[PDB]
């Protein structure tokens, strides 16, 4: 089964999802990142 | 009929109405060329016999769209 | 020879084909034998039927009397085919099989008209040629 | 008409003269092998330039090359 | 055959339209049947001139209108000669020696049609001025 | 007969790993990026690769089961949201000032004044969807009704799911089951059609018909009693409408005007809510039931009565017609795609009656005065019913390339067609050419007459008039129907032919929509625009096998990008490109018709009426002498009523905004792959795979440009995204505002 | 008398499938569903048109007389078995009803059918 993941577009959405998932945690924690302060 | 008489465009649309019937009430005419011919036997494409029906289609066509507008 | 006129398919149709071109210049004819009563599209439109024949269609172009054969040599397994192209207001009877056999297969005899006896980056190039009236892709 | 060029390239695969739309094309003997053919345009002034021959060709570049040329009622296909 | 077998053609009560107008037909000289074409596309030309026109509601209407209606024919019977100097080079003779495939009257065609294409035009500026 | 084959392939997850494992030269891996889009394109085209036409209809079988669930899943997902996350309970206290919102924001990095003050105790995006207004009429009172819905609708979004698994993977139908079409067409009317209506009679009679009774009178909606209340309670129901004491009985002796309280001819609209008398809907659906269920019984199956369609075929044939109609029974179950053009067009064109009968009848309570639905649920439909036209334009040209036999069809009607295809096209092009003159060239006249200053030679009503007599006269006798031809009509099948306003709550609900100079004016652009819209769809359905220029465009396929520069050039000869062509087209002609009805209802008929009864409408009837021009076109449509949606900044119409320049970013994208070609962008790979050859590192599938179709269908699939979505955020800031 | 409603397939499968045509249907069942069927609307006109009708007891009077006419009907049905098979004699066909093969339970099918709907039909009207 595990050999469907490694196909490429359900690992072109999954990484595109946590790096997205990143991003949004960060902002929603840390908001306003304009300068590094 | 901004340019001719009121009771003068209705001459139109008498004189289409006969040109209206013949079109399609001509080629309608199965038994034709029966007599009389033409007055001073002019070789023309149709009979005087046929062609007064044309004129009397015609003014009952002609009849209908008048009073229809 | 054209034997004209064979008689043609049985049709009754078409306003796609063989207009007024083909009463001023140059028109088209095909002719093969029909081996069964089987139908077949048309260049034109699709039905004809395939008679016991002597078979012939006065079709518009060279075009279509050789996708005519490209169809009929597959669906029918007919390989008799003989194509025309017309006398006064035509040039060349017997345009395929120019050889008698198709030539598609290699036969002794024939020519080798433009051959160029080298590679395409082997052409001379344009700058080459300037006011020069030989081709620049020509031996 | 078009111009139809045959280089030495050519592999006699016949995939090129079965293509042409017209039969502009034919396979001849060749004689530095006498075993092997080469494509032929003996009826230039009916190639209409469609390139369907070229894209039969298999070697890497062609033995066969369209080079557009003047243009007349037979190369332009009208049936009018 | 060429062309398609329907139940309506090659009607007989439509070719004795076609087989009879003064352009198809059979013994008319090249210098009249021109005429029969201007006077019928000359009498209607004014039609559109003068209730649709720039000044239409004026003296004023019908004159001016109709001074286009022979100003389109003038146009016509140019383009009517630009086709006679184009198709017909010297005439070249063809399959029928028509009025319309090998020329032989052509500019009996053209000055037969602008007789009554100026002819015809004025007479509805008759018909519609007066009367 | 049912026959079946059972498991014929098993429940593997090792075809996943696989790619390309449907086809042949597919399953053998990529070796350019082309790959990627050869097999993106040809996954659900099913005879591509499928030569067994029983094996090839046992997959769609089961695709449409995947997609009846995905409907299924999308339909619980409105429901879902209709209940937590929508101010429903709320609005049906008040219909009339509250927005109907759903779609609540995240509060996160500035898209939380998306959730505006809309009304209620409520912050979100204001909806235009009308399930607020389909839920007020199915009955919904409660939101723990839109609950247990979504969760009904996913229990059956996942038995949809399986019964796709159960009929392909488990247990495969044959093609003798799959072909016998008179028993399908039997049950479908009967039992999905039939039943349908009845069954949405049993619901609307005993649940909506009650409720939505009380909310009119409108006591409250907590002290409206419970739908199931109404079955269980005999006196309750019975007190309004008072039929039911006499129960079933007047249904079972024939004296059936008995029922002339509930199951009514009412036929105007409910003036308390704007919306189609429910009463009313209720006797539609029961003479539907009884009409498709008559229309049911009527072909032949294994009990010996019934019409067959193959003897029905034959003989209808005529003298102008050769063989008439046969062997086009044999088409029809031979040839999936030649079912699906004909399943398409007569669906896009049913959803634009759908259209149009929706904003003239309206159908719900408070969707005719809410401005903001009454136009989102017309363009939508009008919008959907265009693409599937282009469909029906599509898959009849797939059968003309790889289903059509002309050993079956030898004259016949394909055949009679196909034999004067160029009498068909060629009148078609002139009438296209002649709507073009005397349509779109009767508004530069217009313009000239303008802009010369001189308003008596353009056409208008004050002006040189071309009156719509047809289209007046229809509107009149339609108006004079209620007591002369419909006498147990009360009112007129709608106030859009004639008769007096409605208003609800201050706005107006329907008002005759009157048909002048300017109204024929645009009428024949919809005439022009719709009959290219057929030129070009028509021409690529009978040139598909061959013409005049190539002899076997049917051997080079549906979708083949050219047939070279040859005879000057054969650019876009396919029928795929013919489909490609009308895709714009079909964006010219609806784009225009909602320019046609968004305009005239905000000048003509929607608006403000005041309490002493004359209307004063939104953009102040300036669509009979200013729609005449393109200019007035230009200024008083579209430069004028978009200053809402480019002064959506800041406000919660903000979305809109971005998304008006969004999609001008997006059209503009799609300008670049159809004004391009393919040989330009591919050796800006060899300059650039250089590059990445250069650093050691270049990939092995070896990049190439795209296809030129594909080319093409990028051009055009952004070029629709970049043009409609731009006319989705127009409407939207537009209506919101305004309405 | 050939065209077209004595020879259409829409009639030629209703007239044979019917249980005085049907081949394997047995004279105590091809009685019972002809039984079956035309005591079952009998009781159809007495309970609403009677000589009366608006009582309790409208529709217990007007299935008593649904059953009235029935047993008269088996008497009927006899007469044509104790006339028409007099010594039972066969005839050039000898179905059901050219000779009587089956008669003496077909009386009773009937019997059997035609009560036994009355008695299946008082409880949709009356009852339920
Ligand atoms: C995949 C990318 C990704 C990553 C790296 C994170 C990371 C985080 N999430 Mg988030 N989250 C994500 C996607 C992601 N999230 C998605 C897709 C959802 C919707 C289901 C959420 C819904 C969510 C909630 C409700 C919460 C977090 C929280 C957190 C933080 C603590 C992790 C924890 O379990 O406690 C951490 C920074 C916690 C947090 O710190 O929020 C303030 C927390 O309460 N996440
Ligand atoms: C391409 C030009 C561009 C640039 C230079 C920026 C830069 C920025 N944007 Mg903008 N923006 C852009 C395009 C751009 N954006 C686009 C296309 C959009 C529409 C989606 C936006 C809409 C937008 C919003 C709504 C917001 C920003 C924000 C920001 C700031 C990011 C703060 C942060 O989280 O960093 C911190 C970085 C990290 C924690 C590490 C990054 C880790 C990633 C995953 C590495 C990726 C590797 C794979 C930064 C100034 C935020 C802001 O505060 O504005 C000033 C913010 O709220 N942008
Ligand atoms: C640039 C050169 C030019 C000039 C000077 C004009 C001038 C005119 N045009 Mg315009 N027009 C032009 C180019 C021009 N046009 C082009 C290029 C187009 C295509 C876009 C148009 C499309 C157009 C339309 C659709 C119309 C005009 C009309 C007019 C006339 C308005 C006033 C009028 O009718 O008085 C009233 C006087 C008359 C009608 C009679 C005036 C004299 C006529 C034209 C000639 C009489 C016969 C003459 C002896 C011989 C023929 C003349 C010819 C050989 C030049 C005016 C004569 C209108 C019109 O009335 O058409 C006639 C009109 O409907 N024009
Ligand atoms: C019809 C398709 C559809 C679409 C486009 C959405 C879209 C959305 N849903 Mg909904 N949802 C749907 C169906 C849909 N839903 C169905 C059928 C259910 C019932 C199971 C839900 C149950 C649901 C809940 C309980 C919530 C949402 C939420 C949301 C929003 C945030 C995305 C999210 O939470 O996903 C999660 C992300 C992933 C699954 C990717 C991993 C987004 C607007 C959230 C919301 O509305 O916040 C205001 C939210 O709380 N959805
Ligand atoms: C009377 C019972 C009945 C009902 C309720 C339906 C309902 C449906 N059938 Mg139909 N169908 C029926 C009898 C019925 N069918 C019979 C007896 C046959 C065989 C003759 C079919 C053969 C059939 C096919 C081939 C297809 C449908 C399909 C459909 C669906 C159309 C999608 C929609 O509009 O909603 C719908 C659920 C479509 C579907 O969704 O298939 C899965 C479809 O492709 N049906
Ligand atoms: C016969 C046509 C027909 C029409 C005009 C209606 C009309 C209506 N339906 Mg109903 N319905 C129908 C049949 C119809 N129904 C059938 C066959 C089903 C089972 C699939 C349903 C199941 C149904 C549900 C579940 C609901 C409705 C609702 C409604 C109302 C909302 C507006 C709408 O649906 O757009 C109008 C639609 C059309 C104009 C297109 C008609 C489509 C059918 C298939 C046409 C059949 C062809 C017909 C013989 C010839 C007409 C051709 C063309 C003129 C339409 C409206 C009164 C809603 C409601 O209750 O509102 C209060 C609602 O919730 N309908
Ligand atoms: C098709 C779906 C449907 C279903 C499941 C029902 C079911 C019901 N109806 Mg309803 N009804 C329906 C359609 C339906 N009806 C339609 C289309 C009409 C209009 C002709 C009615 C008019 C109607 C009346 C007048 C009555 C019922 C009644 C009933 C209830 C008792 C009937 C019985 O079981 O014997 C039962 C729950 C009885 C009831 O309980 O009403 C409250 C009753 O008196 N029905
Ligand atoms: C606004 C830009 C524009 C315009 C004006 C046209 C015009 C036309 N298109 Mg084209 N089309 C367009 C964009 C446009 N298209 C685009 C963007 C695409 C890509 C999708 C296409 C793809 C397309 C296809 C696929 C087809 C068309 C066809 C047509 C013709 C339709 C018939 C007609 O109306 O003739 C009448 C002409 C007009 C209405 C043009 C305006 C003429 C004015 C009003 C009158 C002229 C004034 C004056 C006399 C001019 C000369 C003055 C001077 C001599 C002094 C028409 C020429 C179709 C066709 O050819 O059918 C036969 C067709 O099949 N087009
Ligand atoms: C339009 C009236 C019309 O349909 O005539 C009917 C005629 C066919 O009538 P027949 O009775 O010959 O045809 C019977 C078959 O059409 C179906 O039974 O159709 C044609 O002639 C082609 C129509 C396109 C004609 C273009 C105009
Ligand atoms: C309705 C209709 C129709 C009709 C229409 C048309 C066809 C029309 C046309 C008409 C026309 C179109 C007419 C004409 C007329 C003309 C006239 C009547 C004129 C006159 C002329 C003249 C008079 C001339 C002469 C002259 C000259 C030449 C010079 C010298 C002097 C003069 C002046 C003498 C049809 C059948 C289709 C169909 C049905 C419907
Ligand atoms: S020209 Fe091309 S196709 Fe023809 S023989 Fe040579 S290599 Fe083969
Ligand atoms: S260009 Fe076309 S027609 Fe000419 S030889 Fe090549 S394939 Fe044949």
């Amino acid at each position: 089964f595990s050999k469907y993941l490694s196909t490429a577009p359900v690992i072109g959405t999954l990484t595109a999802f946590f790096l997205a998932g990143l991003l949004i945690e960060i902002n929603r924690f840390n908001p306003d990142l304009l300068v590094y302060p | 009929t901004q340019s001719v008489g009121e009771a003068a465009e209705k001459s139109f649309v008498m004189l289409a109405s006969v040109l209206f019937a013949g079109a399609v009430g001509g080629p309608g005419i199965k038994m034709k060329g029966q007599g009389p011919a033409w007055p001073f036997n002019a070789q023309i494409p149709f009979t005087p016999s046929e062609f007064l029906a044309v004129t009397a289609l015609g003014h009952i066509i002609g009849t209908g769209v008048i009073l229809g507008i | 020879t054209l034997n004209l006129n064979a008689p043609t398919p049985i049709f009754g149709g078409s306003t796609g084909g063989l207009l007024r071109k083909a009463e001023v210049e140059e028109f088209y004819s095909i002719t093969w034998t029909g081996k069964s009563e089987t139908v077949f599209e048309l260049p034109t439109g699709g039905a004809a039927i395939m008679r016991a024949g002597e078979n012939l269609l006065r079709l518009a172009r060279k075009e279509q009397c050789i996708a005519l054969g490209a169809q009929l040599k597959d669906k029918f397994k007919i390989t008799d085919y003989k194509i025309y192209r017309v006398y006064p207001s035509g040039e060349v009877q017997f345009l395929h099989p120019k050889d008698g056999v198709f030539p598609e297969k290699v036969n002794p005899g024939r020519v080798a008209v433009g051959s160029n006896k080298r590679r395409i980056g082997q052409n001379p190039d344009p700058a080459k040629l300037k006011f020069k009236g030989q081709e620049t892709f020509d031996s | 008409a078009h111009t139809v060029k045959i280089y030495d390239t050519c592999i006699g695969c016949t995939q090129c003269v079965r293509a042409c739309p017209t039969d502009v094309l034919e396979m001849v003997p060749w004689d530095g092998c006498r075993a092997n053919q080469i494509a032929s345009a003996p009826r230039t002034e009916d190639c209409v330039g469609c390139k369907r021959c070229e894209s039969a060709c298999p070697t890497d570049f062609l033995s066969i090359r369209v080079y557009l040329g003047a243009e007349t009622t037979r190369s332009m296909g009208l049936g009018y | 055959i060429g062309h398609l077998s329907t139940p309506i053609s090659n009607s007989s009560a439509v070719n004795g339209l076609l087989a009879n107008l003064p352009a198809y037909r059979k013994g008319l000289t090249p210098r009249l049947r021109g005429l029969e074409i201007g006077m019928a596309h000359g009498y209607f030309l004014t039609g559109p001139f003068v209730e649709l026109g720039p000044l239409r509601n004026t003296d004023g209407g019908i004159l001016y209108g109709s001074l286009s209606a022979v100003g389109l024919v003038v146009i016509l019977t140019a383009c009517l000669a630009l086709y006679g100097k184009a198709n017909f080079s010297g005439s070249s003779k063809s399959k029928d020696a028509t009025l319309w495939e090998s020329g032989e009257g052509w500019s009996d065609f053209v000055s037969g049609w602008l007789i009554g294409g100026a002819g015809s035009v004025g007479f509805a500026y008759l018909l519609l001025q007066y009367i | 007969k049912i026959v079946i084959d059972k498991d014929p392939v098993s429940t593997s997850f090792d075809k996943w790993a696989v790619p390309g494992h449907f086809s042949r030269t597919l399953a053998k891996g990529p070796k350019t990026t082309t790959w990627i889009w050869n097999l993106h394109a040809d996954v659900h085209d099913f005879d591509s690769y499928t030569s067994d036409l029983e094996e090839v209809s046992r997959k769609i079988f089961s695709a449409h089961f995947g997609h009846l669930a995905v409907v299924f899943i999308w339909l619980s997902g409105a429901y879902f949201h209709g209940a937590r996350f929508s101010n429903y309970e709320a609005w049906l206290s008040n219909p009339t000032t509250i927005k109907p919102s759903a779609q609540v924001v995240w509060p996160i990095v500035g898209q939380e004044i998306l959730n505006g003050d809309v009304g209620g105790g409520f912050q979100g995006i204001q909806i235009t969807s009308g399930l607020f207004q389909m839920w007020r009429a199915s009955g919904i009172t409660t939101e723990l009704q839109l609950y247990v819905t979504a969760i009904g609708a996913l229990v059956m979004a996942a038995l949809m799911l399986f019964a796709g698994w159960f009929h392909y993977h488990k247990a495969a139908p044959k093609l003798e089951w799959f072909q016998n079409a008179e028993s399908m067409m039997n049950h479908h009317l009967g039992g999905l059609f039939g039943l349908g209506s009845l069954s949405w009679a049993g619901h609307q009679i005993h649940v909506s018909l009650p409720v939505n009774k009380l909310l009119d009178s409108g006591v409250s909606p907590q002290e409206i009693p419970l739908p199931h209340e109404f079955i269980l309670n005999k006196d309750l129901i019975a007190q309004l409408y008072p039929s039911f004491g006499q129960g079933l009985t007047p249904f079972f002796t024939l004296n059936w005007n008995e029922y002339s309280d509930f199951l009514t001819f009412k036929g105007g609209l409910n003036p308390v809510t704007g919306g189609l008398w429910l009463s009313d809907s209720a006797h539609h659906h029961l003479a539907i039931a009884v009409l498709f269920i008559v229309a049911g019984h009527m072909y032949r199956t294994n009990w010996g009565i019934g019409h067959s369609m193959k003897e029905m075929y034959d003989s209808h044939k005529g003298p102008f017609t050769g063989e008439g109609h046969k062997g086009v029974y044999e088409i029809f179950t031979n040839s999936w795609h030649a079912q699906l053009s004909l399943n398409l067009a007569l669906f896009g064109s049913l959803s634009i009656i759908v259209a149009h009968h929706m904003y003239s009848m309206p159908p719900y309570p408070y969707l005719a005065t809410d401005y903001a639905t009454s136009l989102c649920l017309f363009t939508h439909h009008v919008w959907i019913g265009g693409f599937l036209i282009v469909g029906a334009g599509a898959h009849a040209a797939i059968f003309m390339v790889r289903d059509y036999d002309p050993a079956q069809n030898y004259n016949n009607l394909v055949d009679r067609v196909l034999r004067h295809r160029d009498a068909i096209i060629s009148h078609l092009n002139w009438v296209c050419i002649f709507l073009g003159f005397h349509s779109f060239g009767l508004y530069i006249h217009n313009d000239t007459m303008r802009a010369l200053g001189r308003p008596q030679d353009m056409f208008s009503d004050a002006a040189i008039q071309l009156q719509p007599v047809f289209a007046q006269w229809v509107q009149g006798v339609n108006s004079a129907a209620a007591g002369n031809t419909a006498p147990n009509a009360l009112a007129n099948a709608s106030y859009a032919f004639g008769g007096d306003i409605v208003s609800v709550g201050g706005k107006v609900a329907m008002m005759p929509i009157s048909l002048g100079t300017a109204d024929f004016l645009v009428h024949h652009i919809h005439a022009f625009t719709i009959h290219v819209t057929v030129l070009i769809l028509l021409k690529g359905v009978l040139f598909a096998r061959n013409s005049r220029l190539i002899p076997d465009k049917a051997n080079l396929g549906f979708r083949f990008p050219c047939d070279g520069p040859g005879r000057g050039g054969t650019c876009q000869v396919s029928a795929w490109d013919h489909v490609f062509l009308g895709l714009f087209w079909m964006y010219n002609s609806l784009s225009v018709v909602l320019f046609h009805f968004s305009w005239k209802m905000q000048s003509d008929v929607w608006g403000n009426v005041t309490a002493d009864g004359a209307v004063s409408h939104i953009t102040g009837n300036n669509f009979a002498q200013g729609a005449i021009t393109i200019n007035g076109w230009l200024r008083d449509f579209l430069w004028a009523q978009a200053s809402q949606v480019i002064q959506s900044y800041g406000s919660a119409l903000s979305a809109y905004g971005l998304m008006f320049l969004g999609a001008h970013f997006i059209w503009a994208f799609s300008l670049m792959f159809l004004f391009s070609g393919r040989g330009y962008w591919q050796e800006l790979i060899e300059s650039i795979v250089w590059a990445h050859n250069k650093l050691k590192f270049a990939p092995s599938i070896q990049p190439r440009a795209l296809s030129i179709t594909q080319g093409r269908a990028v051009g055009v699939a952004h070029y629709l995204l970049g043009g409609i979505a731009t006319t989705w955020s127009f409407f939207h800031a537009r209506i919101i505002s305004v309405g």
